[PDB]
């Protein structure tokens, strides 16, 4: 039934093998036409004597949600522990599932995809090399903030932004279990579009792609701490979890390598790897 | 009885395509075009529907398939722009929704030989020649005229990159058989028939901005006879837009 | 009010195992992943025909 | 926000037929706008506003 | 000048003015659009990204 | 009640009319437009009928009320050629039938007089200034621009004859109240609303070549009024459709 | 003595979830926040009249 009641399920087996005797009948259940765009139904027992075989085998790994439900690392930011002068004491991601090639080629065999998410975040801290570098610091607290679309976006480390009054925010700690958050789902539309083919204005201009549709905001990432005698460096793993999906119309898998996370440019590529002779053992 | 299933005569409008030769018709994913209800309805003014002025087989251009051609696409709906009073309310009305049956035509004698696809690709985005480039409108499409795939890699600038073998848009070839399919394999059949429904994730849309499928037409097989048995077999294209109606109306223009 | 259900086990040779799940949030995004649940039809896109096709007659006739 | 992908349109008003005035009496007049929300509307995804800022702690 | 005082509310209509001439225009985007950006609809949608339904101009 | 008489609302279409001041609405004929019938069918082939795509107040040009100005008239169906979808309609189709609502609207304060005539004269046939000479079309209609009477007799060659006191046919001017017609005398009402049915003998015909009825709109008292009170009052003519349904499609064109 | 009420969901294709609280505190203030109740009325602002206005006689007659 509904997809976000997860207690609910169903159940179904792979089909089971009904013997078979001799025939010489005038049936011909093997021979079709390909041209009529209609693949055959033809099962073993149509051209063997086979045995009754049951089978209890059972597509329960295949099932849209098992392929897609793991989490994936989407990107990497890196932020160092500074002061307002610097212009690395805070960074910045604009949201978008484009800049992996693993991730990316899984959703981009769906041409809609509708799904619920969850938001895992690994901080990482490091030492940098000083004079100071036996400084001693105590533990360190890092902020991330969401800004959703057309928001105040912050210009240093420290302005009035960071107050945060409705966006969402996670404080974290550096020694505890990875900060996590669930999402719904949140476009405009009536599922996300891994493709869009169109022209952003009405002129048949402007921008082509898929790069029109996303919009999402982005995750400002800082310190809380004040500097110690020595800079930190901070690299922040993002993780992506699809849930409750369900797909629309499949494509086939992407065969050329990727090139641009803004569009679908490629070079050509050989079909397939060459082999020796067109009999070999 | 007295039936064949050879022959089929499809009447919509004011005009019938007859075939004698074909083999069954490709209703796509199932589902059968039909009017937008009132569950998915998002906009809230009166549609106007035109039924029979608007549906109708509309012939588009015919290109000759040859023994070294490589291959042809069309773009709908903007293909349909200058046909009749399609154009016209596709002119003045900023939302559109409508399916389309696609009849492809071709034909030869029996010491002919020759396999083509012809496949109906829903939102196929297209790479560009140079991959630092972008695409540009006239390289994306030429209206009703047929835009050529290419056999050579290498192509002008804003060209689309255009290699027969990843399908203009780094996929297999192959593999495009997962969407909407059929074959005109010449010595069985000789025409093809798909009748596409509107796909799209949103109820209605701009029929000029977005485009909402390719027509495909690839030879996988040359086309090949032996000499002094005729040279020229074109290949015509023929669509009917089905269950079309129309929200939003303005003045006409583009921008 | 807590839910029951059965959990995956594979074949014997010739059962019911239940676990219990709660929801303690009060959006349906919370929720666990539906991982139960392994209905299928393939008929959409192995045999989009308009007109019945039996297996054992000709395809073309 | 203002986005290519989504516009709502343009509202324009014109003189249908003219302002007609009597004998004494004065030749420019105005007329105002009003806007409102009709019965039917939402907002979704709550964010923070820009029209207003600080830089320090006010006293 | 007109912005900064009570000017910037009165649209001025004139007697003598050949019919079909444009009064105003402006586009429709309220919450981006400066007509409509400080109006209390304005001001309301500016705490949120997404908005739908219909607006009602009452002309006086 | 709360009702008053004095205020109607016309809604058709994506389009509405107020008037806060008027005398009623004329129905031509008693009759109210609605679609042909089964018995009185000719054509076989299914009508389109665009409903609310055709159907909505057009706004016809406007001209300006003067003292010494002495009529005007515009001939139907041809002014609304240019009028978005119902002009391509109309293009595109051999045959076509509707029926009109005509709303002339006018105003002026307390300190001005005048009276108008409004009437709509079906099957006007128009004389010629040269009663040897033919008229020719350009000086029959100028499309959606008024074409405008003269109170002198003498005119150009392939003129009409348009002296106002004969109505330019041969009628004295004060018997025309005999067709549907109202008075904007201004002082009461200022606006005149003339439901006009399709009359015609036979079902449906080409929206070229025939001209189904002129509205001819002659000041019987002219406009006046005291110094420095306004000098510039216009007279605009709307217009919209009813029922409209087309049969008989083929190619654009006149010839 | 658990309270059970639904979740929040969103339409569906032509349902209810539920979840459990259990206060855990004595005083009403350590509850968790409403969030859901989605009653209104605009009423006092839109229409504050003594009169009740037709919407399609005039409003002054
Ligand atoms: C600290 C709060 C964080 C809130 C993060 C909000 C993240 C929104 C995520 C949007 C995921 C969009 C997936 C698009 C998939 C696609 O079409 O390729």
């Amino acid at each position: 039934g509904d997809v976000q009641n997860a207690v609910e399920g169903a159940m179904v087996r792979v089909a089971d093998t009904v013997q078979t005797s001799a025939t010489n009948s005038e049936r011909v259940p093997n021979l079709t036409a390909v041209e009529t765009g209609h693949t055959s139904q033809a099962v073993p027992g149509d051209t063997m004597q086979t045995r009754h075989v049951i089978n209890n085998h059972v597509r329960s790994e295949s099932t849209i949600e098992n392929f897609l439900a793991r989490s994936a690392c989407v990107f990497y930011l890196e932020y160092k522990t500074g002061t307002k002068e610097d212009s690395n004491s805070f960074n910045n991601w604009v949201i978008t599932t484009r800049r992996v090639a693993q991730l990316r080629r899984k959703l981009e065999m769906f041409t809609y995809l509708r799904f619920d998410m969850e938001i895992t975040v690994v901080i990482t801290s490091s030492q940098d090399q000083s004079t100071s570098q036996n400084q001693n610091a105590p533990v360190l607290t890092h902020q991330i903030m969401y800004v959703p679309p057309g928001g105040p976006i912050p210009v240093s480390v420290d302005d009035y932004s960071w107050q945060t009054s409705t966006n969402p925010s996670i404080f974290w700690t550096e020694g505890n279990a990875p900060a996590r958050m669930s999402i719904p789902f949140i476009s405009i539309g009536n599922a996300y579009s891994n493709f869009y083919d169109g022209w952003s204005h009405f002129s048949q201009a402007g921008v082509y792609g898929f790069t029109t549709l996303n919009n999402m905001g982005q995750l400002f990432f800082r310190h809380v701490n004040k500097p110690n005698p020595a800079a930190i460096t901070s690299v922040a793993r993002i993780y992506f979890k699809p849930k409750h999906v369900r797909a629309w119309v499949p494509r086939p898998p992407r065969l050329c390598p990727y090139i641009n996370s803004t569009n679908v440019n490629f070079e050509p590529k050989p079909v397939t790897e060459v082999r020796t002779n067109i009999i070999t053992t | 009885c007295g039936y064949s299933d050879r022959v089929r005569s499809i009447t919509l409008g004011n005009s019938t395509i007859t075939t004698q030769e074909c083999a069954n018709v490709v209703v796509g994913y199932g589902e059968w075009p039909e009017y937008l209800s009132d569950n998915e309805a998002t906009a809230e003014d009166q549609p106007t529907q035109p039924d029979v002025a608007t549906c109708r087989f509309y012939t588009l251009d015919s290109v000759q398939w040859e023994n070294g051609s490589p291959g042809w696409w069309w773009k709908f709906p903007d293909a349909l722009r200058d046909m009749g009073l399609f154009g016209q309310n596709m002119y003045y009305h900023y939302l559109g929704r409508a399916g389309y049956t696609i009849h492809v035509q071709c034909n030869a004698s029996k010491f002919h030989q020759g396999c083509i696809l012809v496949v109906c690709v829903p939102e196929a985005e297209m790479g560009s020649a140079q991959t630092s480039g972008v695409v540009n409108y006239e390289h994306i499409s030429k209206g009703e005229i047929a835009s050529r795939f290419t056999t050579t890699t290498t192509a002008e600038d804003h060209g689309v990159q255009a290699a027969v073998w990843n399908a203009g848009m780094g996929v297999g070839v192959g593999n495009l058989t997962i969407f909407p399919h059929q074959w005109i394999n010449l010595r069985t059949n000789n025409s093809a028939t798909i009748v596409m429904p509107y796909v799209n994730s949103v109820p209605m849309d701009n029929m000029y901005r977005h485009h909402n499928f390719t027509l495909m037409i690839i030879p996988f097989v040359p086309l090949d006879f032996s000499a002094g048995a005729s040279t020229y077999v074109p290949i015509t294209v023929t669509v009917a837009p089905m269950c079309a109606e129309y929200n939003g109306l303005r003045l006409a223009g583009h921008q | 009010g807590a839910q029951v259900s059965t959990q995956k086990t594979g074949a014997h040779e010739t059962s019911i195992i239940h676990y219990t799940n709660i929801n303690y949030y009060k959006d349906a995004a919370s929720n666990s992943a539906n991982r139960q649940d392994f209905t299928q039809d393939p008929g959409k896109f192995t045999e989009p025909m308009k007109d019945v096709m039996i297996k054992t007659l000709p395809a073309l006739n | 926000e203002k986005d290519p992908y989504t516009n709502a349109g343009f509202v324009t008003c014109w003189y249908q037929t003219s302002v007609v005035s009597p004998a004494s009496n004065q030749p420019k007049c105005y007329m105002m706008c009003m806007v409102s929300a009709c019965n039917d509307f939402s907002v979704r995804m709550l964010r923070d506003t820009k029209f207003i800022e600080q830089t320090s702690f006010y006293q | 000048a007109k912005v900064s005082s009570m000017e910037a509310y009165r649209v001025e209509l004139s007697t003598n003015t050949n019919a079909g001439t444009q009064v105003f225009g402006f586009q429709l985007n309220p919450g981006a659009e400066s007509v409509m950006n400080r109006t209390l609809m304005g001001e309301i949608l500016n705490y949120y990204a997404h908005w739908s339904g219909s607006i009602k101009i009452t002309f006086v």
